[PDB]
């Protein structure tokens, strides 16, 4: 019933910048924070980031502090990902997920909706 | 048609299980509220609580009502035992003094109650440290666990034998000495001063009432509470290894290197702490009334 797809993302040289998007539908998407994960083979999951359900507060990882900058829109129900100054090691499939706001869960990793992801390259 | 203590002891555990289950949501919100900020580093919470109100409209609207005794059970087993053995060897040790008001002065009457209420905190102590201990491990252990930290237990037992293996009793009764004498002095306190102040001020139709009961445990609790904390501050500064040789250098360095003032910090938390103790004395002599 509700879907997250990710737009955005393929190959691109080191150094460069990318957006990611992640359209909701299916749900109220004022009402849900976002998060931004990636996976890359051989490597266990990472957090990337998350933000509230009104565009308030946003939250970052240390590995991806002042270099990635996430946003939102809640007219076009879409949660936006902005990856600058690339690195090799940066090349994962990223994946969006959905939570309500305000519910206490057990880590970062407890969303409600998860999407299935956007393959992310970076050439050196 | 039980022994005279286990009698009490069933009254004491029934009395502190009840009052912990009352006092619980209130103890809940009162967490939720203080460790927001924490949660939303370890991503456990997505935006603050505007408002007491608005934290309990929350947790509750989601997961329903019973979701504010979140963690009692455990809170249950632990005070359960804790105070059953208190009040089972309170009115042991009051019996083995057995002074009489009018036939051995008041002073020594009260010093009755006090020495009783001390005891009886040390016996149980005695008894349930290394349980508290144990569970402790096996929690944080847990924790670690769920974060994908690598497991050093089973269970309890597993806490037990590798503990006494490795350290022995000793291991698992790991910084006792302040323990015993912070909990000699508040329940010492606790005890005394409820049994000593009782029919002194809860006179004529308030010899029955239980709100005069709960109010004067609470009163009790709070004075008793602040006069035990100094011992507590060094008691957790010394298990704070989980820096200092023995109470007394801890006590002396950190009056010297602080201030005085430095021990007392934190007191006034124990308010809550102190409506469940107050709660279990009232609740305690009620269930007493309708006994016997
Ligand atoms: C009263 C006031 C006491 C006081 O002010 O003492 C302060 C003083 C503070 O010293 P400290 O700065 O903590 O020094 C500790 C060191 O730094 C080092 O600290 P640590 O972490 O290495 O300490 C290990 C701890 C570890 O302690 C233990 O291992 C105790 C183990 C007890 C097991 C009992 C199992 C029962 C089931 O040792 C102790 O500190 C206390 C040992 C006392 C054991 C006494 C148990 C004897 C019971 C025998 C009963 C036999 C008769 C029965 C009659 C029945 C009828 O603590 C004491 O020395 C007094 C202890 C009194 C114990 C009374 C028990 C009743
Ligand atoms: C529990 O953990 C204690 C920690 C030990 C010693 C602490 C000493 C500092 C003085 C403060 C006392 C407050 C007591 C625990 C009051 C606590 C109250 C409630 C609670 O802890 O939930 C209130 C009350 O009942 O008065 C253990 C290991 C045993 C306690 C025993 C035998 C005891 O309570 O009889």
């Amino acid at each position: 019933q509700v879907q997250l797809v990710e737009s955005g993302g393929g190959l691109v040289q080191a150094g460069d910048s990318l957006r990611l998007a992640c359209a909701a539908s299916g749900i109220t998407f004022s009402s849900y924070t976002m998060g931004w994960f990636r996976q890359a083979p051989g490597k266990e999951r990472e957090y990337i980031a998350r933000i509230t359900g009104s565009g308030s507060n946003t939250y970052y990882a240390d590995s991806v502090k002042g270099r990635y900058t996430i946003s939102r829109d809640n007219a076009k129900n879409t949660a936006y990902l902005q990856m600058n100054s690339l690195k090799p090691e940066d090349t994962a499939n990223y994946y969006c997920a959905a939570r309500d706001d305000g519910r206490m869960y057990q880590g970062f990793y407890d969303f409600e909706y998860w999407g299935q992801g956007t393959q992310v390259t970076v050439s050196s | 048609g039980m022994p005279p203590f286990v009698v009490d002891f069933l009254m004491g555990g029934v009395s502190a299980a009840v009052s912990k289950t009352a006092a619980a949501p209130i103890e809940r919100i009162k967490l939720l509220v203080q460790n927001q900020d924490e949660m939303i580093k370890a991503g456990r919470l997505d935006r603050r609580y505007n408002g007491i109100i608005d934290c309990f409209r929350r947790t509750t609207a989601d997961e329903g009502l019973m979701a504010l005794w979140r963690g009692n059970t455990a809170n249950v087993i632990r005070y359960f035992p804790t105070q059953a053995l208190n009040f089972a060897f309170r009115d042991k040790f009051k019996a083995m003094f057995g002074y009489k008001k009018d036939k051995d002065g008041y002073a020594k009457w009260m010093a009755g109650n006090l020495a009783s209420g001390g005891a009886a905190g040390a016996t149980s102590l005695l008894f349930v440290y290394s349980l508290d201990y144990a569970r402790t491990r096996l929690a944080n252990d847990a924790k670690s666990a769920k974060g994908g930290g690598a497991r050093q237990f089973n269970g309890l037992i597993d806490v037990y034998r590798k503990t006494l293996a490795s350290d022995g009793i000793a291991g698992l009764y790991r910084g006792f000495g302040p323990s015993v004498a912070g909990i000699v002095v508040y329940r010492g306190l606790y005890f005394g001063m409820y049994d000593s102040i009782k029919p002194v001020v809860l006179v004529g139709p308030l010899a029955n009432n239980f709100l005069a009961s709960f109010l004067l445990g609470w009163c009790v609790t709070t004075g008793a509470g602040i006069a035990s904390y100094p011992l507590d501050t060094v008691r957790r500064r010394m298990m704070m290894t989980s820096k200092y040789k023995s109470s007394i250098d801890a006590f002396r360095q950190i009056i010297a290197k602080e201030g005085v003032k430095s021990l007392f910090k934190g007191a006034g938390a124990n308010i809550l702490r102190g409506v469940a103790g107050a709660g279990v004395l009232s609740i305690y002599d009620q269930l007493k009334i309708l006994l016997f």
